[PDB]
């Protein structure tokens, strides 16, 4: 279950913006739903494998490749160049959408929306996602804030304790030779001492 | 400068043990009395880490917090690292987790010789002091 | 300028609920605008300093405790064991809002609220907010979840060399100790044999 929203620019009216959502359960080649709004009256319609797949064969295309440009077109996909225009009979109730290629114009997907008695619910369902959604972001990014500050004094922590063990390396070292020769010095006086004893024997 | 020409002329000597060169190294400490050194200390005990979410379990461990580079830092400073809980453990390390502290009595309770418990902040205000913190204070 | 949505359930309709935006320069002791809406009509209003500073005037008590109430209530920061209940009425065009505690309520505040010309732009401009702070917490999160994935390689390198420093320091030191007892028992060799061959002579 996933529903993306996003904002387009009618031609009729490319004054005010419009809102669409549309929401599909795996991939949008089963199919989808879509809503579109303006804030006062909203239109909603669906889509379904059968005339996806009829549309895909009317356009002699790919079923991977159509179902990409959906995607790009539908879930603000836009790519580096590439522009898209829809627009939305309100009398004929009939939105269509087309890619605008420099002069060049190639119809992308039409469908016809019922227009729902009730807007007011459909505006407030998508207020309460866009609500749930923000408020599980801000909990995300504040739990991943307090890891990341976390590990960061940890890791400052453990780089302290590695550069005073590298400090103290030396150190040991050092030491052990100074012992090491303290003890071979008192070895070889020790050895004198004998081996002047058994000169005077 | 002829200790070190010395010690190149020996080419390697690998004939022992780990644990024969503990009880050597014990040895040696114990005669020349260089218990003062600013390691090795902690060779004379044994130190555990409740790394294991199942004590006594080696495929459970919980690497990735301040347990596994204290238990380093200790094995660097001379501290003798045991995986195992046998019955020759001295010291145990407890970090902020004390679930297990009644399990951890009972371990010490049951074997002959007893292992006093410690607190991971034992080991890191010993360090700065290079000296064995009473664990009274950290008990 | 800092603006917050939340969600109240009127006593009035507690099947709908209603979303108001509580806007504010740089504290609510200057005052805000509040907005009210239900996604078909919305309401309008302004607590500019003067109206909070009569308001707390008419109530006699301390201005802090007044501006830590709006935070907790208005700001959607009432705590588990806090309840607030707002009642709107259209006809008076008035929304006042307590605080119930130990079965009786006290009254928090009262506004009065102008209805909008068209709510329309007032449901564009909320969801295009919206849709911007969303994408904004997405960035965010995308960032830090890279500066995570730098956090521990650089965690665990750091281990890596820790790691290397013991077993290097490990190595070492037996060395040392093990060319060092070496040499100690053939002196020690050499010494017994010398004071064997001392009792003879």
């Amino acid at each position: 279950m996933e529903r993306k929203i996003s904002r387009i620019h009618l031609v009729s009216e490319p004054s005010i913006t419009h809102f669409l959502q549309v929401s599909w359960e795996k991939t949008l080649e089963s199919g989808f739903v879509i809503t579109l709004t303006d804030g006062h009256s909203a239109w909603t319609g669906t889509v379904s494998e059968s005339e996806i797949s009829q549309e895909a064969d009317d356009m002699a295309m790919e079923k991977g490749k159509y179902v990409g440009e959906l995607r790009k077109a539908l879930l603000s996909g836009a790519g580096p160049a590439d522009v898209y225009t829809f627009n939305f009979s309100k009398e004929s109730c009939y939105f269509f959408f087309e890619k605008n290629l420099k002069d060049v114009s190639f119809r992308l997907g039409s469908f016809n929306l019922e227009k729902v008695e009730n807007p007011a619910e459909v505006i407030r369902e998508l207020i309460c996602y866009c609500l749930d959604t923000i408020a599980e972001n801000q909990a995300k990014n504040e739990h991943l804030q307090k890891e990341n500050e976390r590990l960061l004094r940890d890791w400052n922590d453990v780089q302290g304790r590695f550069e005073k063990c590298v400090s103290a390396k030396e150190a040991l070292e050092t030491d052990l030779y100074k012992r090491f020769i303290l003890v071979l010095n008192e070895k070889k006086t020790k050895i004198r001492s004998l081996h002047n004893k058994l000169l005077n024997a | 400068n002829q200790l070190k020409e010395v010690f190149s002329g020996i080419k390697n000597s690998n004939e022992q043990t780990p644990e024969e060169m503990a009880s050597l190294i014990a040895d040696l400490e114990y005669r020349y009395s260089w218990d003062c050194s600013p390691l090795s200390m902690f060779r004379r005990h044994t130190v555990y880490l409740d790394s294991y979410a199942v004590i006594n379990d080696l495929s459970t461990k919980n690497e990735g917090t301040r347990l596994a580079i204290k238990a380093l830092e200790l094995r660097f400073h001379g501290a003798k690292v045991v995986s195992c809980l046998a019955e020759g453990v001295s010291h145990v390390i407890i970090g902020e987790d004390h679930s297990r502290v009644a399990d951890f009595k009972a371990f010490r309770r049951t074997f002959k010789r007893k292992f006093k418990i410690l607190k991971e902040s034992w080991v890191t205000d010993s360090i700065d002091k290079c000296e064995l913190q009473e664990e009274n204070q950290y008990l």
